[PDB]
RNA sequence: AGCUAAAUAUUGGCGAGAGACCGAUAGCGAACAAGUAGAGUGAUCGAAAGAUGAAAAGAACUUUGAAAAGAGAGUUAAAUAGUACGUGAAAUUGCUGAAAGGGAAGCAUUGGAAAUCAGUCUUACCUGGGUGAGAUCAGUAGUCUCUCGAGACUAUGCA
RNA sequence: UUUCAAUGGCCCGUCUUGAAACACGGACCAAGGAGUCUAGCAUCUAUGCGAGUGUUUGGGUGAUGAAAACCCAUCCGCGAAGUGGGAACGCCCUUGUGGCGUGCACCAGAGCAUAGCUGUUGGGACCCGAAAGAUGGUGAGAACCAUCUAGUAGCUGGUUCCUGCCGAAGUUUCCGGAUAGCAGAAACUCAGAUCAGUUUUAUGAGUAUGUAAAAUGAGAGUU
RNA sequence: UUGAGAAGCUCAGACGAGUAGGCAGGCGUGGAGGUUUGUGACGAAGCCUUGGGCGUGAGCCUGGGUCGAACAGCCUCUAGUGCAGAUCUUGGUGGAAGUAGC
RNA sequence: GCGAAACCACAGCCUGGGGAACGGGCCAGG
RNA sequence: AAACUUUCAGCAACGGAUCUCUUGGCUCUCGCAUCGAUGAAGAACGCAGCGAAAUGCGAUACGUAAUGUGAAUU
């Protein structure tokens, strides 16, 4: 199963890779790292765990090999508390005797999840400058009606 | 080997049924992305037009000249391929398209759909109208991948336009069926599907673009007898004389499984760390540094160099003799 | 670690000054006579593989981030793991609608942008 | 299409190769990496071997075939000349259908290299064997 | 001495459908006028040449000039689209501006001067209190979808 | 970026020959412009099956594109009918011993098909460069026209991106070659062993020369 | 310790001329199957530019200007696929030169 | 007034030397 | 200095590359069988719209009759 999604996805071809001059990318969604790997395949890794972010809260999204053949039902999810302390507690107790690697994975993209929900509600409250897009129809339009005026 | 043992039917309203189909054994079929790709390669070029030059035409260099090496039609259009071969990959391809991961990484939206392999029942068979063909993947969560096809409709780019290829898309699901009592042309209309009975299956379908994974829905009837279209490896397929699926080199593909099993880490010995500290980064002179001079020579602590061994009273030593034959000449 | 250059001149083909039918392109020359293949004195630099950059600091901006290239908000939210060793450049085609739109979701992530006021105006 | 890699494009090769490189390096077996350098191998380095001969060369001179198993990194025909096939039990990286029915209606078992790196991890009690390489 | 359908061939003729073909120095010599213009006593030989704009809305009118045209205007989303018409490269030419000038020269290395350009910003973090707020908090009441509890909401309270 | 100062610095490509030089080609720019396609043969690799192997002359079939894919009846092509030693067991503190030896070298079939690569032989055959000759006409011996005909240059000129790694010979012997040798690939075995643009010990022969077995270095021998 | 694209990660030492020739890995172009739920009149492609950056390099990304309808990345397939030369072909344009001259 | 063509790698002051012309192109000088 | 020469940049010329286009070519496949003394193929001369270096037509001269479609030609 595993190994040979692996060796089929990994290094034949992946509709979610993006080719990179130093390293390969995964525009997959449930990728906690973001990069094209074998731990960080949502694919090749029958047991996963993402922290994804819905509408302001985050969440920690599970597979299991046993929902494989079931798409549906293939993710689940609980919602993590928005005291962080708590949120690394509820990522330690639902991974529990899960390899290492993956619940360091989790709280790192929870960290940056929350740090990404912080930045966006600072941007809320402070005023910046629309950005007005130029529109070069209309610069040349009012480039040459200015010269005849 | 120990896979899934049933297939569960679902109804044209989208509901599961009480019935279930034993896994035909295709399905455990070895996955060969290389011999697919090399099947594909050669059966992708089999219907292809000749192209030449008129013989007419026409130095290569020279302007309205005649190019060099012109182009003939008797060139090798079609590539041939051993029918066992065809029969693998066709089997591979099979087998692909039942493991969800791979239909994901071939761009099919199928995050939705209740259960892979998707089987539906037999009144899909006699659907005479596209709303029931729409209403049917609707209900099943499958018109996900027919949207993504819609959405994907652009204009080709290059000369291909001119040439009668103005737009490209994607491949939606593919229906396999059993008997065709309206629902190829229920389902015909509809972006992206493609409609094929389940005695002649495509390896241009089945791996559309030499790429393992195509989502794929079938029938009662055509799950039932894909039994009989490839068989097992042990009892011949009813409908190939004298073929068997292949066999695979590797009895349980998980490598994992046995590299990190009880039976192999018992005797293994004491694993050495992974990426090794770096021991003498730099050299240090014992000659300039003291503490490497005390880790090299675990004497020099006590070496009391300048003793005295002279006093006031030196026996100058030197004979008559010597003296006269030194001060000789 | 950071970035040094073992070299910031191009490496210009021998006598593409001269004529202006040859590109600066490099091209290895062939000519057993020509000075340039020999490496005489005073002749042009060749490029050698001594002159790679390390391997660390490879594809680095001057900034110490990597340019990553981006066509919509799909490619932003990419970088969010990596936005202390990446820098989002939106590509030359991307209208200025969209660069809007990448340009505020790069500036929650935390993302560097190269390129982030190309083909737009600003309304305070 | 030796040394460093094996130049098949099989998936399978390459893992059974993954698993023999661990035991190669992990184990102290000079099996495991004969094993291993035989992976690596052409197919004309590799050729095939026969049920006679597997049967002749068990039961060779002193005979006492006992059950150690048949490890052949090759594939193992069939000799439809003999009549009555032994007990015997081979490793093998392929069998072809005749070879594996006869072993199997009238005799032992037959296995992958994966199947028998989990029963003889280090190669012990086992019977490595080659083909005629002179075609 | 004689006849004889079918299976077979088919760069022509009457049509038809295609293409992993060429894309105006290509593909037929010929995308237009093409076996044409033109060349040769003749047999024969034989080109170059495609694109304004959505729409001519193809520039009324005034004015200088013998005229060709120019200049004021005017049309257009655009005349940096005016029929010498999509885009408009290089070689080459003129004018203007700056700099350097004495013959191997251009060029390479290093800096100066002049001109110009690039990105890097403190802003957040931590902590305390006050004030209100709301839920993922209720010694709380309901609905929906999944598998007791997991997500989504709906009221009610803000300890 | 322009310029200045200090230092250096020839014009490329081809051919030549010892490298040259010299002689050739190059006013400038854009576009075009040269190892291609196919039929055999051999090698290597990959893949399928395997004492077999090869569906596509053809038939069946394909309701939606039907020149595809899918299926195969009868033939037929090719193929076939003592020691050393890898690995493993059991003893031995270990070495080592004992039993068991594949492949190969000393004294119980492996092929067929496809694909790719490389070499090679034909087809215009990398491109270009001299007039043949013949057939059929036109005009008036000679001239001119069109096709065979991509009839040709033992040669001339040219032959299009990058980086990395390896790397000659440039000559003994017979005699355009078979060679050898130099440089790589594959198949091996082999440190409890050998090898050397090297020096030795002493005596053999005539300070040199040669010898078997010491010093130094390197793991070596191979097909 | 998370550093399993096992085709990854990591440690160490030595070495670096190169014609013919041999062997690897890459860059770019036209078209094809797949893919990026890809880019585009809020401006595709091309072109220009003493703007900026990346790569040892082939090359690639980008700002501004111009422009006006299509185009690209990745995996694979394919080939009429890359020029400074051929007294190369076609076209355009120079110095000679407002000279020889009519 | 009208109006070419051949030719064109590129610059262009001399004395000596640069061994293969070295020269115009290098070195040392005027 | 100035001139000239040279370099760089801006604008203007010149030129027609590149890009995009395409009622054309090329190639393959499929159906079909139909010239003439009842004057053919080809040539010439006219006709009327024209831009013919094009087309249609034949003194009934862009054709007339008949069957249509049904209100234009430009």
């Amino acid at each position: 199963q595993d190994e040979v999604i692996w060796q089929v996805v990994g290094h034949e071809f992946c509709s979610y890779r993006i080719k990179g001059e130093a390293q390969n990318f995964c525009r997959n969604e449930y990728n906690v790292t973001g990069l094209c790997n074998r731990q960080s395949c949502p694919l090749a890794n029958s047991r996963y765990a993402t922290v994804r972010e819905d509408n302001g809260k985050l969440y920690l999204y599970m597979k299991t090999i046993e929902r494989a053949h079931f798409p549906s039902k293939l993710w689940q999810r609980i919602k993590l508390s928005k005291n962080y302390a708590k949120a690394l507690e509820q990522i330690d107790q639902q991974l529990l005797y899960w390899p290492g690697r993956q619940i360091h994975r989790c709280k790192q993209r929870l960290t940056r999840l929350t740090q990404y929900l912080l930045k966006a509600r600072r941007l809320a409250l402070k005023h910046q400058p629309a950005l007005i897009p130029i529109k070069p129809k209309q610069a040349h339009r009012e480039a040459s009606r200015e010269r005849k005026a | 080997a120990a896979a899934r043992p049933t297939v569960s039917i679902y109804n044209k309203d989208g509901s599961v049924s009480s019935e279930t189909l034993a896994l035909p054994f295709v399905f455990k079929a070895p996955i060969r992305p290389d011999l697919v790709r090399s099947v594909h390669t050669a059966v992708a070029k089999n219907k292809r037009q000749p192209y030449a030059v008129s013989e007419k035409a026409g130095g290569n260099m020279c302007r309205s000249g005649r190019m060099f090496a012109p182009t003939k039609t008797w060139r090798k259009w079609h590539v041939k391929v051993n029918q066992n071969e065809k029969r693998y990959a066709i089997a591979s391809a099979v087998a692909a398209s039942g493991v969800p991961s791979l239909l994901l990484a071939r761009g099919h939206r199928i995050e939705e759909i209740p259960e892979v392999p998707l089987v539906v029942d037999d009144a899909v068979q006699s659907f005479q109208k596209t709303k029931e063909a729409v209403a049917l993947l609707k209900e099943i969560k499958a018109y996900r991948d027919v949207i993504k096809v819609a959405n994907s409709r652009k204009l080709r780019a290059g000369k291909g336009k001119l040439r009668n290829r103005r737009h490209v898309q994607r491949r939606g699901p593919l229906v396999v069926f059993n008997e065709d009592t309206g629902i190829v042309k229920a389902f015909r209309n509809i972006p992206g599907v493609e409609i094929v009975n389940v005695r002649r299956l495509n390896l241009l379908q089945l791996a559309p673009g030499g790429h393992l994974g195509r989502f794929v829905i079938w029938t009662k009837s055509a799950f039932g007898l894909l039994d009989s279209v490839f068989g097992s490896t042990t009892e011949v397929a009813q409908l190939k004389k004298n073929y068997f699926l292949p066999e695979n080199i590797i009895s349980n593909a998980d490598v994992t499984r046995l590299i990190n099993s009880d039976e192999i880490q018992s005797i293994v010995k004491a694993a050495g760390p992974s990426r090794v500290k770096r021991a003498h980064v730099q050299k240090k002179n014992p000659l300039k540094n003291k503490a490497v001079l005390s880790r090299l020579n675990p004497y020099a602590k006590a070496y009391k160099a300048n003793v005295k061994i002279n006093s006031e009273k030196t026996p100058k030593a030197a004979g008559e003799k010597f003296l006269s034959v030194l001060h000789e000449n | 670690v950071n970035i040094i250059k073992k070299r910031t001149k191009p490496f210009k083909r021998h006598q593409s000054d001269r004529f202006k039918r040859v590109g600066e392109s490099w091209r290895k020359p062939r000519g057993i006579d020509s000075c340039v293949r020999r490496r005489f004195r005073g002749t042009i630099s060749m490029p050698k593989i001594g002159y790679g950059n390390n391997k660390k600091t490879r594809y680095c901006m001057p900034n110490g981030l990597k340019a990553f290239l981006v066509r919509n908000v799909s490619d932003v939210e990419l970088l969010l793991m990596h936005n202390k060793t990446y820098a989002a450049e939106i590509a030359g085609n991307v209208s200025a609608r969209k660069r809007v739109e990448i340009v505020e979701k790069a500036r929650a992530l935390g993302v560097k942008v190269t390129n982030a006021g190309a083909k737009v105006r600003s309304q305070e | 299409s030796q040394r460093s890699k094996p130049a098949s494009e099989n998936v399978y090769l390459k893992l059974l190769v993954k698993l023999y490189r661990f035991l190669a390096r992990r184990t102290d077996s000079r099996f495991n990496k004969a094993i291993l350098k035989r992976l690596f191998q052409s197919k004309t380095n590799r050729p095939p071997i026969s049920i006679s001969k597997i049967a002749a060369l068990t039961s060779r001179k002193s005979a006492s075939s006992q059950n150690k198993t048949t490890v052949v990194v090759g594939t193992v025909t069939d000799d439809e000349r003999m009549l009555t096939v032994p007990k015997l039990s081979i490793a093998a990286l392929r069998f072809t259908k005749s070879a594996r029915a006869r072993i199997l209606k009238a005799g032992g078992e037959v296995l992958t290299l994966d199947q028998l790196a989990l029963r003889a991890p280090t190669g012990s009690n086992t019977v490595l064997v080659r083909g005629k390489k002179h075609a």
